[PDB]
C-alpha cells in the first residue's frame, strides 16, 4: 500500500475538492482549499518537484489564500441539506470510481486510465550534478526574455488597474 | 481617469491582442488573453455606477471561466502531443474544450447571455471597444485551428447564434442591447462560413467591424442611448438621420449596399460544398435583423416624432465632438459593393 | 574576502566535477550491463 | 520518509498538548456562569485601506515569485541577458512601488 | 495512461461544476475558480516533470502568477459590489435585466 | 510488432570493480589520466551507436583496464592510498579539500613508484579525439524513408485570364 | 532511532521556551533597577514550573465561538508551525537535510498567519477581529521584506541549502559584506514575531482575547519558539561559526552562544523604546525599508558579476 | 541642480541612498574589467561529459590525451 | 489571422519552448527525444493533410512513448497471469525476483 502513496494523496486531493466545492460557507471553503492545496503540493513533492511544491506553499497558500481569507473576514458576517447532499454524492462517485479502478486495473470514462501504481512511469536514469526542474526554472532569465517582459508588464498593469477601480472616481 | 493612464491601458489592450495574433505558443495565447481582459476591465468601469460594476463582474466571471477552459484544452493537447505549437490539435476533447472556450469568449449562443447585459451596463465608447476589438483574437485563434474543429458543433453554434440573436433583438428598445444581439447574429454568420473558406470569415469580420463602428460613432455623436432619444435627432441634425438610415439599411444586408457583400459571398461559398438548406435558413433568419433595423429607421429617419421645447436651446449651439473617421466609415459601409473583388487581398 | 573565497570555491567545484567526469564511463558501463541483465531475467520469467 | 514521520510527530504532540490544555479543567466542576468589545452590535465597517494593502502585498508577492530563481539563474553562460532581465524585474518592482507612492496609495497606513 | 491524471481531471471537473452552479455568495464562485487553477497547476506540473521537458518547468510559475493577478482583480470587483450593496450576494447583481 | 533482442546471461558476465564510491573518488584523477583510451573508445561507441548491446565489449575492456589500474595501485602504494581514501570516506559530502596532506603523500608515493602525474584543472574536462576501427553507424536512429516533398513553384507570373472571373466583374 | 532524534529536538525546545520566559523576566528586572523572581526557587529557577501548573489548572473562559473547528485548529497550527521550523536548521548537521531549506522556512513563515486569522475569526468580538486583521496586514507586509532580504543575501551563497551557509562564512562573517541587509533583516524579524516596538496588540484588543488560559499559554509558547528559531536563523545567516568536521561540539557551542546573545538583544530592545503607531510602522516599511531593500537587492545581483565572484551552484 | 541634491540629501537621505545604490548597480558592471572573467568562469565549468570526436585525420588542435599541450587552458583561473 | 512577425523580423520570441526536442539547457535530453525528432523529420514540408496519413507510424511510436498505454497493458496482463498462476499454485517465483539476488555492481 506504500507504493500507492501518490494515488492515495490524489484521492485526498479530490475529496477535499468535493468538500470545498459543495460551498458550505466561504471560510470553510477557504479552509478546504488550503487543505487541498497542501495535499497537492505533497503530490508534486512526491513526484520530484521540490521547487514547484514550495512555490505552491509560498505563493498559493502563504501569500494568496491569506488574501482570500482576509477578504472573507471583511465580509460574510459571522453567525445545510444541499451541502450535505452534494458532499455525499461526490464521495459516492469518487469511491465508486476507486472501486472500479482497483477491481479491474483499467477504466474508461473519457480517456482510458490504468489501475496500476504510478511508480511505473518513472525514469531509470540519474540527472547528474543538477536537478532538471531548477535548471528549467533558472533558464527564465537567459531564455525567457519575452516571457519575463510580458509577465512583468502584466503585473505592473494589474497594480495600476487595481488602484484605478477601487478609488471610486 | 488620467489621460496617460488611459493611454497606457489602451495600448495594453492592443498589446494583448497583438500577443495573441503573433505568437506560436499556446501559453503565449493564454497570456495575451489575460493581459487583454485585465487591461480592458477599467475601460468598462470608467463611470463608477453600480451598473458598470455589475457588468464588469459578469464579464470577469465569464472570461475567467472561458480562460480556464482554454488552459484545460491546452494542457490536454500537451499531454497527448508533447508540444505547444499553435496549429491543429491532437485530441477531440481538447478541440471541443477550446472551441467552447472561444465561443464563450466571443459570446455566441448558447453562451450569449452575458453580451447584452454587459453592453447595456457600460458606456458607448467602451461598448464599441468591446464589440469591435475584443473579437479579433478569438477569431484569429479559430483561424489557426480549423483542421481540428468539429463541423457539427460549430454549425450548431452558428445556427443557434443567428436564430437567438434575431429573436432576442426583436424585443429590445435600448440601442446597446440591439447592437449586442446584432453582434451575436453576425458572429453566427462568421463561424458558419469558417470551415469552408476562412477568407469569407475575414471579409465578414472587417465589414461588420466597419458597420458597427459607424453606428456606434453616430450614437456617441448624437449622445443617444434609447430609441426615442434617437428619434429626437430629426429636429437637431437631419444629416445624421440620413446617415443612420443608410447605415442601418446596409446593416440589414440590403443590396446594393456594402452589407450585402458578406452574406452574398458566404452563400456563394456554402453552395459550392453542397450545403443548400443552411444558407437559406440563415437568410430567412437574417430577415429578423432586417426587421428591427427597419423599425429603428421608421422611428428615426422616415417619420418625424414629436420634439420638446428645449430643442431650440440645443439649436443655438454647434457640436464640438471629435467624430473621428465618421465620414470615412460612413462611406465605406455603404458604397463598397462595386469593389467586391477586393476580397482577394485577404487570402 | 568574498571574492577570494568564491574564486577558490569555483576552482574546487571544477576539480570535483572533473573527478566525476573521469569516473563516470565505468558507471555507464556497469549501468548498461545491469539493465540488460534485468531485461533478460524479466524476459525469461515472462517466457515461463 | 523521515520528514513525514517528523511532521506527524509534531502534529500529534501539538494536538496532545491542546487536548490536555482544553479538557483538563473540564474535569473541574467550578461553576456555571451566565455572562449577560466596545461596540455592542455594530456591523464591521468595510475599510478600503486594509484591502488595498492586502492586494499590494499579493502583487508584490507575485513579483517575488518571479524574482526567486535568481541564485540558480546567475550560473548561466548568458550573463549579460540574465543581468539585464534581473535589473528590469527589480526596476518594475520599484516602478510599481513609486506609482503606489505618488497616487496616495500608501495613505493613512503609510 | 496513469491514475493520478484521472484523479486530477475529476478534481478539475468537480471544481468546474462547483463554479458553474452558484449557491449564494460570489466568494464561493471565486474559490471554485481558484481551485480549478490549482488543479491545472498540478496536472501540468506532473506532465512536465514526468516528460522530462526541462524548458517547460517555467510554465506553472507563469500560470500561477497570471491567475493570481486574475484573482486579485476578482477580489477587487467583489469588494466594490460589497461596498455597493452591503453583501456579496449574487441575487443583487440583477439590475441589467432591463 | 517485432521481437526485442537481448544478449544472453553469459555475455553479461564479467568480474566487477568491487570498490566503494570513496575508493573510486580518491583515485579518480589518476584513473582518468591513466586509463583514458579504452574509456574514451567506449564513450565514443556509446554516443555513436546509441545502443548498449553494441558497446558491451567496449564496456568489458573498460572493466579490464580499471581492474588492472587498481592492481597496479595495490602493488606499490597500498598504504598511502588506503589512508587517503579513508579520510575521503569520513566526510559527509566527500570533500577533496579536507584531505590535502594525505593526497600529497599519495601523489608523491605514486610519482616516485610508478611515474604517475595527476592532471591539472580543466585537463580531464577536455574534448579529445579517438582513433577507432569500427565503422560509423550510417543510420543509428533506424529511420525509414522520408516522404517526398510537394512540387514547388516554377515559372514567371502572368496576369489572370479575364481578371477575377467573379460573377459579372470584367477585372 | 530517528524518533530519538525527533524527541531530543522537540523537548529541549519547550524547555528552552520556559526558561526564556524566566530569563526575560529576570533580565528586564535587572535592566529596570530591580530583581526578577528569586523567591519561588533559587534565583527563580522554579518559576516556569509553578506558572505552567497554575495556567494548566485555570478555569477556561468557555466562549460563544462562531466556529469550534478553527477555535481548536488555530493553536494546532501555531504549535505545529513553531516546531516544524527547526528541522532544516544546521547544528552543524540538520535533522532533515533539505536542498531548499531556506525557501521551506519562508513557506512555513508565510503559512504562520492563519493562526492569527482563525483566532480572530473564531472569537465573536468584532474588535478582536479588527485587531487580528491589522496584525495579519503587518505580518504579511513584513514577509515581503523578509523575502527580498533573504533573496539578496543568498546571492553570496549560491543555493538555498542551509548547510552551505556554514561553508560560505568559512573565511569571514557575512555581516561584513551585508551589514545594511543585516540591520534591515533584524528589524524585520523583530516585527515578524510581533515583538516590541511592534507589539501593537498589547497597546491601545488582542486576536486571542476569548481564548482560554491554556490555549493562550500554547500561543505564547509558540511565539517564544518562533523568537528563538528566528534568532538562530539570523545567527546562521550573518554570524556563521567555525565548524570542525571532527568536533561538531565546537560549532554547537559557538552558535548557541551567538544565538543566546541575539535573543538577549531582543529582550534588550523590548525594554528601551516606546511602541510604534500602526501607520508609523507601515511608513517605516513601505517607504523606508522597501526602497533600500530593492536598491541593495539590485546591488547584490549586479555585484558578484562585476567582481568575478559567482558562488558555486553545488 | 547642486543645491537640490543637498536639500534632498538633508530631507530624504534614504531615497538618496537608494537611488545612488541603484545607479551604481546599473552602471558598474558595464564598466568593470572583471565581467569577462565571470563569463569564462561560468562557461568553463564542466557540468556534462566532454564527448570525444572520431579522428578522421585532420584535427591538429584537438588533443589525443588530457595532458597533451593543445586544448583549452585554465592557468588564468589558477592565477587570476 | 496569424501575422508571422517573428519570421518577418528575425526575432525568436517563443520558438525555443514550442517543442520538446529543441535546444534545452545543459544538453538535457527528454524521454521521447528520438521519437519526436523522427515525427518532425516526417511532417516537415508536406502539410498536415499528407502528414496525417503518410508516416503515421512515427506518430504512433511518439504517442506510445508519451503515454505508454500498450506497455502498461502488457505489464498488467503479465502480472495478472502471474497472480492467477501463483494463487492456483503452479508457479514458484525465482530467488532474484524475491530480493535474494545481490545485484551486480
Ligand atoms: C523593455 C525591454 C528591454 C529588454 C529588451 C531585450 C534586451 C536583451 O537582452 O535582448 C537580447 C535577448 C537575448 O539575446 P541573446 O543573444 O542573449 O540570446 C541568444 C539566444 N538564446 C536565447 C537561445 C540564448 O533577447 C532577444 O534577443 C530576443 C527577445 C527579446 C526581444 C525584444 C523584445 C522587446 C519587447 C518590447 C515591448
Ligand atoms: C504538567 C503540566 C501541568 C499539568 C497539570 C497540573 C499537575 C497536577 C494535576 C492534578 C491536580 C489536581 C486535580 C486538578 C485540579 C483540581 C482542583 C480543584 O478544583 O479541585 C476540586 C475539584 C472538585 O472538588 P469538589 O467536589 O470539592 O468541588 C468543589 C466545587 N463545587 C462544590 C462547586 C462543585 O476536584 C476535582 O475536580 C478532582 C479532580 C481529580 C483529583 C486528582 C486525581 C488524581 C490526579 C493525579
Ligand atoms: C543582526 C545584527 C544586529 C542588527 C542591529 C541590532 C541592534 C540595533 C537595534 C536598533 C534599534 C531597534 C529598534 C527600533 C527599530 C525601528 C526603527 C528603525 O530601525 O528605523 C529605521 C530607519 C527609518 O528611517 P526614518 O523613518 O528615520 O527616515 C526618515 C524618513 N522620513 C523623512 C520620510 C520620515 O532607517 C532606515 O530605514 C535605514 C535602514 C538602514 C540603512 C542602511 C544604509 C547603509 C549605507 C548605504 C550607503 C550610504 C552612503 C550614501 C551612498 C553611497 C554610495 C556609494
Ligand atoms: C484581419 C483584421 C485584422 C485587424 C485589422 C484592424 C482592426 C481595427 C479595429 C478597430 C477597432 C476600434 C475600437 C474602438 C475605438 C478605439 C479607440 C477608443 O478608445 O475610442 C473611444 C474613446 C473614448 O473617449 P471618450 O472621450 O471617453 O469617448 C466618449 C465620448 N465622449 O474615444 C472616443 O470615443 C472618440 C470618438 C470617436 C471614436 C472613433 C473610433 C473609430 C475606430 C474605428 C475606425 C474604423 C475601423 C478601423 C479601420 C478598418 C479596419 C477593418
Ligand atoms: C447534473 C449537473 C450537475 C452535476 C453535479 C450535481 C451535484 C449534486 C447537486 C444536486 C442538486 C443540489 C441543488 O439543488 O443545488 C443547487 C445549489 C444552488 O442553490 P442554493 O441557492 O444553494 O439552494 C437552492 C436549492 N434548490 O447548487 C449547489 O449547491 C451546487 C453544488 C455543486 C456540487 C458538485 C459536487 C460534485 C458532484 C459530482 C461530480 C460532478
Ligand atoms: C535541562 C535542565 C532543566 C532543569 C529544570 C529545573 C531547574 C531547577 C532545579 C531545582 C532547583 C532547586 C529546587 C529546590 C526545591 C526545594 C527543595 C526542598 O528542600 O524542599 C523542601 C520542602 C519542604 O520540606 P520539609 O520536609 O517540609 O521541610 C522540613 C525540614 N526542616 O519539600 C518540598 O517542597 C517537597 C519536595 C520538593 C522537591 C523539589 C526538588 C526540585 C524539583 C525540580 C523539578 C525539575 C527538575 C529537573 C527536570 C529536568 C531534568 C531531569
Ligand atoms: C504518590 C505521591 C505523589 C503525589 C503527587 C505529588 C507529586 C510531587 C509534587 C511536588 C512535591 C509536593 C510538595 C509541594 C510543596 C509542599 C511544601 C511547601 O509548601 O514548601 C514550601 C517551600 C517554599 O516555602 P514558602 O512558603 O514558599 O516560603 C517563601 C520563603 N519565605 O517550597 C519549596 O521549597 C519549593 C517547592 C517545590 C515543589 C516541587 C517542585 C515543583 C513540582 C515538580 C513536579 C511537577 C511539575 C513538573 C514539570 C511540569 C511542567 C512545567
Ligand atoms: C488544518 C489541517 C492541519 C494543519 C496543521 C498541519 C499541516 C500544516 C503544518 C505542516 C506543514 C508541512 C509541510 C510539508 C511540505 C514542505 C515541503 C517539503 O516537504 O520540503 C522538503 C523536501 C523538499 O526538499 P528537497 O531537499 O528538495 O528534498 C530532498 C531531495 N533530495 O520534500 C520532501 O522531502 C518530500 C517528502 C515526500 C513528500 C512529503 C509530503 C507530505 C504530506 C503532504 C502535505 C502535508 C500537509 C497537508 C496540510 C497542509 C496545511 C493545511
Ligand atoms: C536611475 C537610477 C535607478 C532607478 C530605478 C531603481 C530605483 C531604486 C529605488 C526605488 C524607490 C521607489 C520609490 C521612489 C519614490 C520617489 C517619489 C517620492 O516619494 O516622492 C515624494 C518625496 C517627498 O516626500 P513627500 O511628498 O512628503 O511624501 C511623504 C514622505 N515624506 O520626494 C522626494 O523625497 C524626492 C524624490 C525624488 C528625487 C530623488 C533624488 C535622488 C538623487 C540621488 C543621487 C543620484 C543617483 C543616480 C540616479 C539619478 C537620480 C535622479
Ligand atoms: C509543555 C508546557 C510547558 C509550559 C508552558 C509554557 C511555559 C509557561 C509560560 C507561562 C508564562 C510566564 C512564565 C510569564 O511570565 C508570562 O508573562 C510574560 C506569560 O504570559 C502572560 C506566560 O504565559
Amino acid at each position: 500500500m506504500m507504493t500507492y502513496i501518490v494515488f492515495i494523496l490524489s484521492i485526498i486531493f479530490v475529496m477535499g475538492f468535493v468538500g470545498f466545492s459543495s460551498k458550505p460557507s466561504p471560510i470553510y471553503g477557504g479552509l478546504g482549499l488550503i487543505v487541498s492545496g497542501g495535499v497537492g503540493c505533497g503530490i508534486v513533492l512526491n513526484f520530484g518537484g521540490s521547487f514547484l511544491g514550495l512555490m505552491v506553499f509560498l505563493i498559493y497558500l502563504g501569500g494568496m489564500m491569506v488574501v482570500f481569507g482576509y477578504t472573507t473576514a471583511m465580509a460574510t458576517e459571522q453567525y445545510n441539506k444541499v451541502v450535505l447532499g452534494t458532499f455525499i454524492t461526490g464521495l459516492l462517485m469518487e469511491f465508486l470510481m476507486v472501486y472500479y479502478v482497483l477491481k479491474d486495473k483499467e477504466v474508461e470514462i473519457v480517456f482510458k486510465f490504468n489501475g496500476m501504481g504510478d511508480w511505473v512511469i518513472y525514469d531509470t536514469g540519474d540527472s547528474g550534478f543538477f536537478s532538471e526542474e531548477a535548471m528549467g526554472i533558472a533558464a527564465l532569465y537567459s531564455y525567457g526574455t519575452w516571457l519575463v517582459i510580458v509577465t512583468g508588464w502584466s503585473l505592473l498593469i494589474g497594480v495600476v488597474v487595481i488602484m484605478e477601480i477601487t478609488r471610486g472616481n | 481617469m488620467n489621460p496617460i493612464i488611459l493611454i497606457i491601458i489602451l495600448m495594453t489592450v492592443m498589446l494583448g491582442t497583438i500577443i495573441v495574433m503573433i505568437s506560436t505558443h499556446w501559453l503565449l495565447i493564454w497570456i495575451g488573453f489575460e493581459m487583454n481582459m485585465l487591461a480592458i476591465i477599467p475601460i468598462m468601469m470608467k463611470k463608477h455606477n453600480p451598473r458598470a460594476t455589475e457588468a464588469s463582474t459578469k464579464y470577469f466571471l465569464t472570461q475567467s471561466t472561458a480562460s480556464m477552459l482554454l488552459m484545460m484544452a491546452i494542457i490536454i493537447n500537451l499531454m497527448f502531443s508533447g508540444q505547444w505549437t499553435v496549429m491543429k490539435l491532437f485530441n477531440p476533447m481538447a478541440s471541443m474544450l477550446m472551441t467552447m472556450a472561444l465561443a464563450m469568449k466571443l459570446g455566441m449562443a448558447p453562451f450569449h447571455f452575458w453580451v447584452p447585459e454587459v453592453t447595456q451596463g457600460i458606456p458607448l465608447s467602451s461598448g464599441l471597444i468591446l464589440l469591435t476589438w475584443q473579437k479579433l483574437a478569438p477569431m484569429s485563434v479559430l483561424y489557426q485551428i480549423l483542421p481540428s474543429i468539429n463541423l457539427d458543433l460549430i454549425l450548431t453554434l452558428s445556427i443557434l447564434s443567428i436564430t437567438i440573436g434575431g429573436w432576442g433583438g426583436l424585443n429590445q428598445t435600448q440601442l446597446r442591447k440591439i447592437m449586442a444581439y446584432s453582434s451575436i447574429a453576425h458572429m453566427g454568420w462568421m463561424t458558419a462560413v469558417l470551415l469552408y473558406n476562412p477568407t469569407m470569415t475575414l471579409l465578414n469580420l472587417i465589414i461588420y467591424i466597419i458597420m458597427t463602428s459607424t453606428m456606434f460613432t453616430l450614437f456617441m455623436a448624437n449622445s443617444t442611448t434609447t430609441t426615442l432619444s434617437l428619434s429626437h435627432t430629426w429636429n437637431k441634425a437631419p444629416i445624421m438621420t440620413i446617415l443612420v438610415l443608410i447605415t442601418l439599411l446596409s446593416m440589414g444586408g440590403l443590396p446594393p449596399l456594402s452589407g450585402f457583400m458578406p452574406k452574398w459571398m458566404i452563400i456563394q461559398e456554402m453552395t459550392k460544398n453542397d450545403s443548400i438548406i443552411l444558407p437559406t435558413l440563415m437568410a430567412i433568419t437574417a430577415l429578423l435583423n432586417l426587421y428591427f433595423y427597419m423599425r429603428l429607421t421608421y422611428s428615426t429617419a422616415l417619420t418625424m416624432f414629436p420634439s420638446t421645447n428645449n430643442m431650440k436651446m440645443k439649436w443655438q449651439f454647434p457640436t464640438t465632438k471629435r467624430m473621428t473617421l465618421l465620414p470615412t466609415m460612413t462611406v465605406l459601409s455603404t458604397m463598397l459593393l462595386p469593389l467586391t473583388p477586393i476580397l482577394s487581398i485577404l487570402e | 574576502s568574498m571574492m577570494r573565497w568564491n574564486r577558490e570555491r569555483r576552482r574546487l567545484q571544477i576539480e570535483d566535477f572533473e573527478a566525476r567526469i573521469a569516473l563516470m564511463p565505468l558507471l555507464q558501463a556497469e549501468k548498461d550491463r545491469r539493465v540488460l541483465q534485468m531485461l533478460r531475467e524479466n524476459l525469461e520469467e515472462e517466457a515461463t | 520518509m523521515n520528514l513525514m514521520i517528523t511532521l506527524l510527530t509534531n502534529f500529534t504532540l501539538a494536538t496532545l498538548l491542546v487536548t490536555i490544555a482544553f479538557w483538563l479543567p473540564q474535569l473541574n466542576v467550578y461553576s456555571e456562569k451566565t455572562s449577560p468589545d466596545p461596540m455592542g452590535s455594530a456591523r464591521l465597517p468595510f475599510s478600503m485601506k486594509f484591502f488595498l494593502v492586502a492586494i499590494t502585498f499579493l502583487l508584490f508577492d507575485l513579483e517575488i515569485a518571479l524574482l526567486l530563481p535568481l541564485p540558480w539563474a546567475s550560473q548561466t553562460t548568458n550573463l549579460n541577458t540574465m543581468l539585464t532581465m534581473a535589473l528590469l524585474l527589480i526596476f518594475l518592482l520599484a516602478v510599481s512601488l513609486a506609482y503606489e507612492w505618488t497616487q496616495k496609495g500608501l495613505e493613512w497606513t503609510e | 495512461m496513469s491514475l493520478v491524471y484521472m484523479n486530477i481531471m475529476m478534481a478539475f471537473t468537480v471544481s468546474l461544476t462547483g463554479l458553474l452552479m452558484y449557491r449564494s455568495h460570489l466568494m464561493s464562485s471565486l474559490l471554485c475558480l481558484e481551485g480549478m487553477m490549482l488543479s491545472l497547476f498540478i496536472l501540468a506540473t506532473l506532465m512536465i516533470l514526468n516528460s522530462h521537458f526541462t524548458l517547460a518547468s517555467m510554465m506553472p510559475i507563469i500560470l500561477l502568477v497570471f491567475a493570481a493577478c486574475e484573482a486579485a482583480l476578482g477580489l477587487s470587483l467583489l469588494v466594490m459590489v460589497s461596498n455597493t450593496y452591503g453583501t456579496d450576494y449574487v441575487q443583487n447583481l440583477n439590475l441589467l435585466q432591463c | 510488432p517485432g521481437i526485442v533482442e537481448l544478449p544472453s546471461l553469459e555475455d553479461l558476465k564479467v568480474q566487477e570493480v568491487k570498490v566503494s564510491s570513496s575508493v573510486l573518488k580518491a583515485a579518480a584523477h589518476h584513473y582518468g589520466a591513466q586509463c583514458d583510451k579504452p574509456n574514451k573508445e567506449f564513450m565514443l561507441c556509446r554516443w555513436e551507436e546509441k545502443d548498449p548491446r553494441r558497446c558491451l565489449e567496449e564496456g568489458k575492456l573498460v572493466n579490464q583496464c580499471a581492474l588492472e589500474f587498481f592492481r597496479q595501485i595495490k602493488r606499490h602504494c597500498a598504504e598511502p592510498f588506503t589512508e587517503y581514501w579513508t579520510c575521503i570516506d569520513y566526510s559527509g559530502l566527500q570533500l577533496f579539500r579536507r584531505c590535502r596532506k594525505e593526497q600529497a603523500q599519495f601523489d608523491k608515493c605514486v610519482l616516485d613508484k610508478l611515474g604517475w602525474v595527476r592532471p591539472d584543472l580543466g585537463e580531464l574536462s577536455k574534448v579529445t579525439k579517438v582513433k577507432t576501427d569500427r565503422p560509423l553507424p550510417e543510420n543509428p536512429y533506424h529511420s525509414r524513408a522520408r516522404p517526398e516533398p510537394n512540387p514547388e513553384v516554377e515559372g514567371d507570373l502572368k496576369p489572370a485570364r479575364h481578371g477575377s472571373r467573379l460573377f459579372f466583374w470584367t477585372m | 532511532m530517528f524518533m530519538i532524534n525527533v524527541l531530543t529536538l522537540i523537548i529541549p525546545i519547550l524547555l528552552a521556551v520556559a526558561f526564556l520566559t524566566l530569563v526575560e523576566r529576570k533580565v528586564l528586572g535587572y535592566m529596570q533597577f530591580r530583581k526578577g523572581p528569586n523567591v519561588v526557587g533559587p534565583y527563580g529557577l522554579l518559576q516556569p514550573i509553578a506558572d505552567a501548573i497554575k495556567l494548566f489548572i485555570k478555569e477556561p473562559l468557555r466562549p460563544a465561538t462562531s466556529s469550534i473547528s478553527m477555535f481548536i485548529l488555530a493553536p494546532i497550527l501555531a504549535l505545529t508551525l513553531a516546531l516544524t521550523m527547526w528541522i532544516p536548521l544546521p547544528m552543524p548537521y540538520p535533522l532533515i537535510n533539505m536542498n531548499l531549506g531556506v525557501l521551506f522556512m519562508l513557506a512555513m513563515s508565510s503559512l504562520a498567519v492563519y493562526s492569527i486569522l482563525w483566532s480572530g475569526w473564531a472569537s465573536n468580538s468584532k474588535y478582536a477581529l479588527i485587531g487580528a486583521l491589522r496584525a495579519v496586514a503587518q505580518t504579511i507586509s513584513y514577509e515581503v521584506t523578509l523575502a527580498i532580504i533573504l533573496l539578496s543575501v543568498l546571492l553570496m551563497n549560491g543555493s538555498f541549502t542551509l548547510s552551505t551557509l556554514i561553508i560560505t562564512q568559512e573565511q569571514v562573517w557575512l555581516i561584513f559584506p551585508a551589514w545594511p541587509l543585516a540591520m534591515m533583516w533584524f528589524i524585520s524579524t523583530l516585527a515578524e514575531t510581533n515583538r516590541a516596538p511592534f507589539d501593537l496588540t498589547e497597546g491601545e484588543s488582542g486576536f486571542n482575547v476569548e481564548y482560554a488560559a491554556g490555549p493562550f499559554a500554547l500561543f505564547f509558547m509558540a511565539e517564544y519558539a518562533n523568537i528563538i528559531m528566528m534568532n538562530i536563523f539570523t545567527t546562521t545567516l550573518f554570524l556563521g561559526a567555525f565548524h570542525n568536521p571532527y568536533m561538531p561540539e565546537l560549532y554547537t557551542i559557538n552558535f548557541t552562544i551567538k544565538s543566546l546573545l541575539l535573543s538577549i538583544t531582543f529582550l534588550w530592545i523590548r525594554a528601551s523604546y516606546p511602541r510604534f503607531r500602526y501607520d508609523q510602522l507601515m511608513h517605516l516599511l513601505w517607504k523606508n525599508f522597501l526602497p533600500l531593500t530593492l536598491a541593495l537587492c539590485m546591488w547584490h545581483v549586479s555585484l558578484p558579476i562585476l567582481l568575478s565572484s559567482i558562488p558555486p551552484q553545488t | 541642480v547642486a543645491a537640490f541634491l543637498k536639500n534632498v540629501w538633508a530631507k530624504e537621505p534614504v531615497l538618496v541612498a537608494s537611488f545612488a545604490i541603484a545607479g551604481l548597480a546599473v552602471i558598474l558592471p558595464t564598466l568593470s574589467p572583471y565581467t569577462k572573467y565571470s563569463l569564462m568562469i561560468n562557461r568553463a565549468t564542466p557540468y556534462n561529459y566532454p564527448v570525444p570526436l572520431r579522428d578522421d585525420g585532420n584535427m591538429p588542435d584537438v588533443p589525443s590525451h588530457p595532458q597533451d599541450p593543445q586544448g583549452p587552458s585554465l592557468e588564468w583561473l589558477k592565477r587570476l | 489571422p496569424f501575422f508571422d512577425v517573428q519570421k518577418k523580423l528575425g526575432v525568436d520570441l517563443d520558438h525555443w519552448m514550442t517543442i520538446q526536442s529543441a535546444e534545452q539547457p545543459h544538453r538535457i535530453p527528454a524521454r521521447c527525444h528520438a521519437f519526436e525528432k523522427e515525427w518532425i523529420e516526417c511532417a516537415h514540408g508536406i502539410g498536415s493533410i499528407r502528414a496525417e496519413k503518410e508516416c503515421k507510424i512515427e506518430f504512433e511510436d511518439f504517442r506510445e512513448c508519451l503515454l505508454r498505454q500498450k506497455t502498461m497493458k502488457r505489464l498488467n496482463a503479465i502480472k495478472r497471469q502471474r497472480d492467477k498462476l501463483i494463487k492456483e499454485g503452479k508457479y514458484t517465483p525465482p530467488p532474484h525476483h524475491s530480493g535474494q539476488e545481490d545485484l551486480r555492481p
